[PDB]
């Protein structure tokens, strides 16, 4: 049943590629130590074309131009929803693509419309899930969403608060502080969300 | 120049920095100058052509990450280098598909001390306006979002606010330049009045007074101010008025006074709100001193204690305190009252 | 002058204690601080009494603080450029750079003439991809046989449209006028295209500068709008956005009588925006009259519920098509976004509030609309909810 | 990597000097051999 492991096979072969690239001697010494399992797997699972390419050894940005243009120049809710759905459906197949749409869909997270805002929040969360480094880049827009006048925006920012708090963890202090302040003066009750976020952060950092 | 345009992927910023440093053997210096000129022209050709498949320039894609450092180096004004760096900033901002120009504009406005650097920012906006649209709202939004977040520390915040105030005041001075530029700093600044109002309450005094000046000169939205916006602006204005009156005395009060006079002139509701809040804060238990208003136990006990209590007990909570005292110069009281009454008139 | 005269007459310098001098100095300081004009604070600063009462450094600090209140600042405006004629390619590149940066028609004409002189043709209309023109216009502009005239017309049209977008209305007017006088010489089709673009630009200028200030149109712009609505020239390319803006302009300035009587029937049948404008003008003007208001409100209700209802259940926002009405829901929303008349916006809000309440909010004109509706299941109420939320947001942006 | 890519580069430059296409093939081969060998090719 190698077909259900297609993503795992791709990830493992990429890791092997990086292993032979950065440290060729250790990778070769491992491969010779386990040569026969690789040979038998290649003979049986010949459909692993990347594995056979390894034995032989022994683009992305252009596709997302019209999507980015449509997302940038779209005004009506229908166009924004359409382009966001097109990004969402294929991003499950290709999670790496969302790194290109970061700045473009940061402005969508502050959109007054509910559906596009929710979808943009989910896409941003998935993007920074794949790449935790870019999570700190989303701090100003997320803080703006928490402090904005549009109460729907503040609500959805609270909804996604534990996840992004788990993502950042260096500005989680100021982020949770902002959440508590908007809870204190704005009448919403973020005690549950702050509790879960703080629970995970404490269970990591000092427990 | 073709190779450096279409090949550099990771070391592009370091390579360009080295090449510009060489272009700061005299023949090698002029060769590098010609190299940078042809590089800028080639990038201009690449970004602006065929318009429709999109051109891809790896050199500019690499340099997109180093936009902040490029903006910082442009502000230092290294003789003729800042011309090349500024033109490259324009090219990069036009090239990027999410249109990263507002980020560069925000960095320039935040980091610009002197009016020459502000002139650099206006030149970049003038260069980009013919190609791109809606740069100022996005730039102001991003910069204010960075201000409200932990990033963009109070020095750069005060610098940004002072620069925006300078731009708004310059546009209000109806010369040939404001008309030619077509920037509309006033409208874009007015769009973010709800965002600028908290800065009047900032703990850092310099940020507070920069925001006070900006609020004093910035035009209100063409339609009107919302009741929440009007109430927030009036409360922040009166708080800044009293705080600056306490801190700097009467001289450091003009900005808040101008803001409150404008708010009163907006509408009768605004007038009533300004007057009511101002006098209430004047009569409040705090700020009333600005206008001449008025306002070990057991061990020591064992030390004092022959073997009889003598006194049957202590009436109430012992001795009364040392009583309240007050002292302030009457001249300062008179002129604070004069400032408040002049604002009210 | 009289205040300082009294101060000098009453101070009696060097015959009074330091208390009196301090009080007078403080009073002069504060009264000059109260002044708003630089000349007045300067001339009170110039008086001998003011100079002698205050030390030098404090007086300089005071006048510097006064001057920094409203500082004079001068900023460079010409875009950064570097003109090295080392070769022909670099000269062509610099000329192209100037062409991109320039928004002056005369300089653009000079640059294009020079470039066509120093090259064969080079098809200079494509030198910048940020110059976007609508495809309906692009089909006819690129058909010009002469290379120089084709490139100049395309550049002028694109730059005028961009300047209209960024609200640089003066330069847009200059560029559109130049392109118009250029195309009048050799083509009537392009002439009519430039006339329509000029009308659209004039509507934008009036709604920007004179708009939001209360002054009525010049009464010639209204005639041009009516002429464009009623011209019905068949063999001309056109953009429906111009018709949208014209009908929105007529609705904003309460031109109800024209929209409800004088518009021809065929314009209603062809263009949907004109029909909607007729309906809105009619239901706005007839409000005191009960039967007429009820009839026209029922007609308006029928058309808008046709717009909101969808064929087949499926969400209307997802598809953007299959709507039973004469206009896309997004198109209807965008057309309403161009309106700024309080009464028309109130009518739309009352209508959408009633429709939302069908399947509770109160609006002042909610009682006019019909209660029972046919094809109740056909109405996509989630789309109606999104629409009414966006509409109330927009109307609050139009009058908080 | 080392000696083979050095000799390929030498052959390519020698053919280039003779001409005053082998060069395209040499570049293609160098690019292909860069994988597991790019550092040695850069050093050469």
């Amino acid at each position: 049943s190698s077909r259900h492991l297609a993503a795992f096979i791709n990830k493992f072969v990429q890791f092997i590629h990086k292993y032979i690239t950065y440290n060729a001697p250790a990778a070769i010494s491992f491969l010779q130590k386990h040569a026969d399992p690789l040979h038998d797997l290649s003979f049986d699972n010949s459909d692993l074309v990347m594995l056979k390419s390894l034995l032989a050894g022994l683009l992305t940005a252009a596709e997302m131009a019209p999507y980015m243009k449509r997302l940038s120049r779209g005004q009506t809710v229908e166009d924004l929803l359409e382009v966001l759905s097109d990004i969402d459906e294929m991003s499950r197949r290709r999670p790496e693509i969302l790194s290109f749409f970061s700045t473009n869909l940061q402005r969508l997270m502050s959109s007054a419309e509910e559906c596009c805002r929710n979808l943009a929040f989910s896409l941003a969360l998935r993007s920074m899930q794949n790449s935790p480094s870019i999570a700190a880049a989303f701090l100003p827009t997320f803080m703006y969403c928490l402090g904005s006048q549009d109460f729907e925006v503040v609500q959805t920012a609270l909804r996604n608060l534990p996840e992004y708090a788990l993502l950042c963890q260096e500005h989680a202090a100021v982020l949770l502080h902002r959440a508590f302040l908007v809870g204190m003066y704005g009448q919403m009750d973020p005690s549950a969300q702050i509790s879960e976020a703080l629970r995970i952060l404490h269970m990591e950092a000092v427990m | 120049v073709h190779l450096v345009s279409q090949a550099s992927g990771a070391g592009a910023y370091r390579l360009l920095q080295f090449l510009v440093d060489t272009a700061m053997p005299d023949t090698v210096r002029e060769a590098c100058d010609r190299l940078i000129q042809l590089l800028l022209l080639h990038l201009q050709k690449l970004v602006h052509h065929r318009g429709p498949p999109p051109r891809l320039v790896p050199f500019l894609d690499a340099l997109k990450n180093h936009v902040g450092e490029l903006c910082g180096e442009t502000l230092r004004l290294e003789r003729k280098r800042f011309l090349w760096q500024h033109q490259l900033l324009g090219l990069l901002s036009v090239y990027t598909r999410p249109s990263c120009g507002p980020e560069a504009l925000g960095h320039l406005l935040s980091r610009a001390r002197s009016p020459e650097e502000l002139s650099l920012a206006t030149q970049l906006y003038a260069g980009l306006v013919v190609s791109l649209s809606g740069l100022l709202p996005l730039a102001f939004r991003s910069c204010l979002a960075r201000v409200h977040a932990g990033t963009l520390q109070p020095p750069f915040t005060a610098r940004f606010l002072r620069n925006l105030a300078l731009l708004v005041g310059w546009e209000q001075q109806g010369g040939e330049g404001p008309a030619a530029l077509g920037a509309h700093f006033g409208e874009s600044a007015s769009a973010h009045l709800s965002d600028l109002a908290p800065l009047l309450l900032h703990p850092e005094e310099e940020v507070a007074e920069a925001a006070a000046s900006l609020l004093a000169i910035c035009p209100f939205p063409s339609e009107a101010l919302s009741p929440s916006q009007l109430l927030g602006l009036v409360r922040a204005g009166v708080h800044r008025f009293f705080a600056s009156l306490r801190l700097h005395g009467p001289p450091g009060v003009a900005s808040a006074c101008q803001l409150l006079t404008r708010l009163s002139q907006t509408s009768p509701a605004g007038l009533k709100a300004v007057l009511q809040l101002l006098v209430e804060g004047a009569l409040h238990r705090g700020n009333t001193e600005l206008f001449g208003g008025q306002v070990a136990s057991l061990l020591d006990t064992n030390r004092r204690h022959i073997w009889s209590v003598f006194h049957a007990g202590v009436i109430g909570r012992g001795l009364k305190p040392p009583k309240f005292v007050q002292s302030r110069n009457q001249q300062e009281v008179i002129y604070n009252t004069q400032s408040l009454l002049s604002l009210l008139v | 002058d009289f205040l300082l005269e009294v101060c000098s007459r009453s101070v009696n310098l060097e015959k009074a204690s330091e208390s009196l001098k301090g009080n007078m100095a403080a009073f002069l300081k504060n009264v000059c601080l109260g002044l708003e004009d630089l000349q007045y604070v300067f001339m009170i600063s110039s008086h001998e009494l003011f100079i002698t009462l205050l030390k030098d450094e404090e007086r300089k600090l005071l006048v510097d603080q006064m001057r920094k209140r409203s500082p004079r600042v001068n900023l460079c405006i010409k875009p950064v450029t570097s003109f090295y004629p080392a070769s022909a390619s670099v000269n062509i590149g610099q000329l192209e750079h100037q062409l991109i940066l320039s928004v002056d028609p005369w300089r653009i004409r000079q640059i294009l003439i020079e470039l066509h002189g120093m090259t064969s043709e080079r098809q200079f209309w494509t030198v910048s991809n940020k110059w976007e023109v609508p495809s309906v216009y692009s089909g006819v502009i690129l058909g010009i046989k002469d290379n120089l005239t084709r490139d100049l017309v395309y550049i002028l049209m694109a730059k005028g449209l961009h300047c209209s977008t960024v609200k640089d209305f003066s330069h847009a007017k200059q560029l559109f006028a130049a392109c118009l006088e250029l195309v009048t010489e050799f083509s009537p089709k392009l002439r009519q295209v430039m006339l329509n673009e000029m009308l659209l630009l004039d509507i934008h200028t009036h709604e920007a500068g004179t708009g939001q200030a209360g002054e009525r149109p010049p009464s010639d712009l209204i005639s041009r709008v009516r002429g464009y609505l009623e011209m019905r020239l068949p063999d001309i390319p056109l953009r429906q956005v111009i018709a949208e803006e014209c009908v929105a302009f007529m609705l904003n300035w309460r031109e109800n009588e024209y929209l409800t009587l004088q518009v021809p029937a065929f314009l209603l049948q062809s263009n949907p925006y004109v029909k909607l404008g007729q309906l809105l003008a009619a239901t706005c003007k007839e409000l005191p009259g009960p039967k007429e208001s009820r009839r026209t409100a029922k007609d308006l209700w029928e058309v808008v519920v046709q717009i909101c209802s969808v064929s087949s259940r499926v969400s209307l926002i997802k598809q953007r098509e299959s709507t039973l009405g004469i206009m896309y829901r997004s198109e209807l929303l965008s057309f309403i976004k161009k309106l700024r008349e309080p009464l028309v916006l109130t009518i739309i809000l009352s209508l959408f509030v009633k429709l939302h309440n069908v399947r509770d909010i109160t609006a002042e004109h909610i009682s006019i609309w019909p209660s029972s509706i046919p094809n109740l299941q056909s109405v996509d109420f989630e789309a109606v909810a999104i629409t009414v939320k966006e509409l109330v947001r927009y109307t609050l942006s139009i009058n908080p | 990597p080392g000696t083979i890519i050095s000799r390929v580069l030498s052959c390519g430059l020698k053919d280039f000097c003779v001409h005053g296409k082998i060069a395209s093939v040499v570049g293609i081969l160098g690019h292909l051999a860069s994988r597991h060998g790019d550092s040695i090719r850069r050093e050469l």
